């Protein structure tokens, strides 16, 4: 670079002696008449001040608390409310056991572990915020409702409900898709058609290994498997009930989080209910999947009924 | 003011070349991770040879 | 025990929050004194240190909003020297009769905004007219209100 | 000291924190010289970026980085940032905490990747992320708001409550300034001006800034336009040909309310915003009706505030004071918000920082950040 500026100086000085050589380019600048872009007048200082006045972000303690509860949610959001995974086929009672266990485990985890954990962690951060809007040591419901503190807490309520809502949706959707990958092959084609007589051979197979193992019995005026499959359909609907209802039972954060006054009539959190349409249509889809898959078992029993 | 201006120009150059080699060396670490990838995949090709 | 309405609380809230945009939720006892004298009362250093002793064991120099509100409620609560009573009647009377005509009351009611009924207004007139002359003198106002 | 950089997909803005306006603005485009051997022979820099790229748009290759509001290529975006810092801002990036901004619901991996690239390659000690609507509401100066945002490549509505975004009520709509330019191009083609080249298309964008405005009673406005020439407004092209536009000036904006003109089936922006607040909770619905705020380039069109006010009120229950607000600088207002946000000293305490950046590193943009 030094030699560059030497060269440029030399060639500027004595052009004819080496006129064959070009100069480099030359370029210019014009001072942008303001160093800032045009953006017609507005109360920029007043807007900034107002933002500082209203906002809750002037307090690093609440930052530490909120980021902490976010971390708790961030493992929570990648938990599951259901065991959306099975190694191989299973019998009915094992499904009921493992799912009811899963529900109980997540219910204890939320009610004892998650709520207590977030409550004590935020309290610990809140503890040493002294007098001001954020005062844990509130003594009047009216002033608490007046406070930023309540509004922050209600945002915590919003965030943790939102997150558990995501957990509910992702559990239900995944679980249903997992059933779908087994059933979709039979869902393509039944229409009361009998699969054949190729007793060693079946067109209906899950994309992976099957969900269920099925016991066959032959009787005076009967060919049937285990118990007639609808008993399974109802039980799996109750599995839906157990899980979805398990979402409800989370104690409303206010009463544990704020201690320094009586509060009672405390609710739960809100959770996603049993009739939000996306869940209802998943329940429909799984109804189709089981009810239709049960029909080819009828077809196979039909050919067995002559051997009966 | 002009003394600070020249100081700023120097600081700018220094940091700009700092970015330049910091890219170069980040990419060289990336090439070291290529070396890792090829070496470990060669051990995995030994594993595939064992698997055949 | 002293009390003031939720709307009064809201007004006091706007007072507090405008008193400093810094959003601390606490503000200087000096500014509380400026507030009181802006209301019309200039309490003396004995009262300044008395209230400071209420507010700030730690000595932040700051009320929180609940202290500001509660001390406001208390200073609002007590009885005044006769000058303020005269001010009250002089605002209540702009017939300048020394009499609270039912007109005078009704206008004061419309000014303050509470919609209490005409029979209720006339009844508090009638009891406040401690001498039963037809309405309330500043004398009769004194006689009822000092009780 | 701090830096703020922002991308409403359409144009990108670069500014020093706390300033009442950004120090440079330049368009969201990168271009590489088409013969790399010539470039290395020259030493002419890796890419033209910002407006000079437009000046050369034909002489080289050009590409967009943030389509539909989402990162199409990281390496291009980092070249944008490099050009921003050195050419516009001149500062050493290592010496100044830096703010970068994103569309909402960005797929999680993109946040982490973006963080990683900024921290490791650009070498600033501290940086923060924000979602554009959140900064635009900061410029409006509320924690409590429903935002309309439209930079020419995307549009969203966003409820924000005490400074957080309630995720589920967010909706996307893929109907933005580019689409409006294309519809306008189509209808002018029906008039017979037939803009197609990039240069002409830019002229169309200029016409959008110069002469569009919303109708109120659209069908009445259209009828009156048909009735009389008095609504005409004329413009002269750079080549000195004169072009004349009636109904089309308000008709083109209608597509926002009236996406069937685009042949897409989600209801118009007003409807989408109503449906979003319906996803929000009655507890907070009133304040959402109280603070409707418009953000980003498309809000540039005159009068849109009144049209939204009417159409929202109609779709709303007639039981609140609806209030549109269209803060004059609303497109810049996204960056203005960030400038004031970073100005807040406590955000220095929010800073994600190198020491954490080793162990807590890429994940904390998920875990610590908002």
């Amino acid at each position: 670079s030094m030699n560059k500026i030497n060269f440029d100086q030399i060639v500027s000085s004595n052009p004819e002696t080496f006129s064959y050589v070009t100069l480099p380019e030359k370029e210019e600048e014009k001072v942008p008449n303001q160093g800032l872009v045009s953006v017609p007048e507005y109360p920029f200082r007043e807007q900034k001040e107002d933002f500082t006045f209203v906002s809750l972000l002037t307090r690093p303690e609440v930052i530490t608390a909120l980021s902490k509860v976010r971390a708790e949610c961030n493992k929570v959001t990648s938990m599951s409310l259901f065991h959306s995974s099975l190694s191989k086929y299973s019998r009915l009672e094992e499904f009921e056991q493992i799912q009811s266990q899963t529900f109980s485990q997540v219910q204890m985890f939320l009610k004892d572990s998650w709520i207590s954990t977030l409550k004590v962690a935020m309290r610990g951060s809140l503890r040493d915020m002294s007098k001001g809007w954020y005062n844990l040591y509130e003594t009047n419901w009216e002033v608490y409702l007046m406070s930023k503190l309540r509004k922050l807490m209600e945002l915590i309520k919003y965030m943790l409900q939102d997150t558990l809502r995501f957990l509910v949706q992702d559990s239900l959707g995944s679980f249903t898709q997992f059933i779908g990958d087994a059933c979709c092959s039979v869902l393509e084609c039944v229409d009361d058609m009998d699969w054949g007589e190729d007793l060693v051979n079946s067109p209906y197979k899950p994309r992976k290994n099957p969900l269920f193992i099925v016991d066959l019995v032959l009787d005076n005026s009967g060919v049937h498997y285990s118990t007639p499959l609808e008993h399974f359909e109802m039980i799996l609907l109750n599995l839906f009930d157990k899980g979805i209802l398990a979402t409800h039972a989370v104690p409303q954060l206010e009463k544990l989080v704020m201690e320094d006054i009586f509060i009672s009539g405390d609710p739960l959190l809100e959770s996603v209910g049993l009739h939000e349409p996306l869940v209802e249509e998943l329940r429909a889809n799984i109804t189709n999947a089981m009810h239709k898959a049960m029909m080819p078992l009828q077809a196979y029993a039909k050919e067995y009924r002559k051997y009966l | 003011e002009i003394h600070m201006t020249i100081a700023a120009y120097q600081t700018l150059y220094e940091s700009s070349v700092a970015f330049g080699m910091r890219k170069a060396l980040q990419a060289e670490q990336g090439k070291s991770d290529m070396e890792r990838k090829i070496t470990e995949l060669e051990t995995e090709k030994r594993d595939l040879e064992r698997q055949v | 025990k002293p009390e003031l309405t939720e709307d009064q609380k809201q007004e006091i809230r706007e007072a507090f929050d405008l008193f400093d945009a810094d959003g601390t939720g606490t503000i200087d006892i000096k500014e509380l004194k400026v507030a009181m004298r802006a209301l019309g009362f200039e309490p003396k250093k004995e009262e300044i240190k008395k209230m400071i002793s209420e507010i700030d064991k730690e000595g932040t120099g700051k009320m929180n909003f609940s202290d500001f509100l509660t001390v406001m409620t208390q200073k609002m609560s007590e009885k005044d020297t006769k000058e303020e009573i005269l001010k009250a009647f002089k605002l209540f009377d702009d017939d300048e009769t020394g009499k609270i005509s039912f007109k005078n009351l009704k206008r004061v009611a419309k000014e303050l905004g509470e919609n209490l009924t005409d029979e209720e207004l006339q009844e508090m007139i009638d009891e406040a007219d401690r001498d039963g002359d037809g309405e309330v003198n500043e004398q009769e106002f004194l006689r009822i209100m000092k009780k | 000291t701090a830096l703020v950089c922002d991308n409403g997909s359409g144009l990108c803005k670069a500014g020093f924190a706390g300033d009442d306006a950004p120090r440079a603005v330049f368009p969201s485009i990168v271009g590489r010289p088409r013969h790399q051997g010539v470039m290395v022979g020259m030493g002419q820099k890796d890419s033209y970026v910002g407006d000079e790229a437009q000046s050369k748009r034909g002489i080289l290759t050009l590409k967009y980085p943030i389509e539909h509001g989402i990162i199409t290529n990281w390496d291009d975006m980092e070249k944008i940032w490099h050009h921003s810092f050195y050419n516009e801002l001149r500062v050493a990036p290592e010496e100044h905490p830096t703010l970068l901004t994103e569309a909402p619901l960005n797929p999680k991996a993109n946040r982490e990747k973006m963080t990683q690239i900024m921290f490791e390659t650009f070498n600033v000690p501290a940086m923060y992320v924000a979602i554009q609507a959140v900064l635009s509401l900061y410029a409006s100066g509320r924690t409590t708001g429903i935002v309309l945002d439209s930079g020419d490549g995307v549009t969203h509505n966003v409820p924000i409550y005490e400074g957080y975004a309630l995720p589920h009520a967010i909706m996307r709509l893929d109907l933005a300034g580019r689409d409006l330019t294309d519809y306008l191009m189509k209808i002018l083609t029906e008039r017979g001006y037939s803009f197609v080249t990039t240069a002409e298309r830019e002229i169309v964008r200029d016409i959008k800034e110069k002469l569009c405005y919303v109708a109120l009673d659209f069908e009445n406005e259209m009828a009156t336009a048909a009735s009389s020439s008095s609504l005409e407004k004329s413009y002269e092209l750079p080549d000195g040909q004169v072009i004349t536009i009636g109904n089309e000036r308000f008709r083109c904006p209608e597509t926002l309310f009236q996406p069937s003109f685009i042949g897409m089936e989600s209801a118009g922006i007003h409807e989408t915003t109503y449906n979003s607040i319906m996803k929000c909770d009655i507890d907070i619905r009133k304040d959402l009706y109280a603070n409707n705020v418009l953000s980003g380039g498309t809000t540039m069109y005159p009068g849109i505030a009144d049209r939204m006010q009417k159409e929202i009120t109609a779709l709303a229950p007639s039981t609140m004071k609806i209030k549109i607000i269209a803060p004059p600088e609303r497109k810049y207002s996204v960056w203005i918000g960030g400038s004031i946000l970073a100005s807040l000293s406590t955000f220095q305490q929010m800073w994600i920082s190198k020491q954490e950046y080793d162990e807590a590193g890429p994940s904390i943009v998920h875990r610590k950040c908002f």
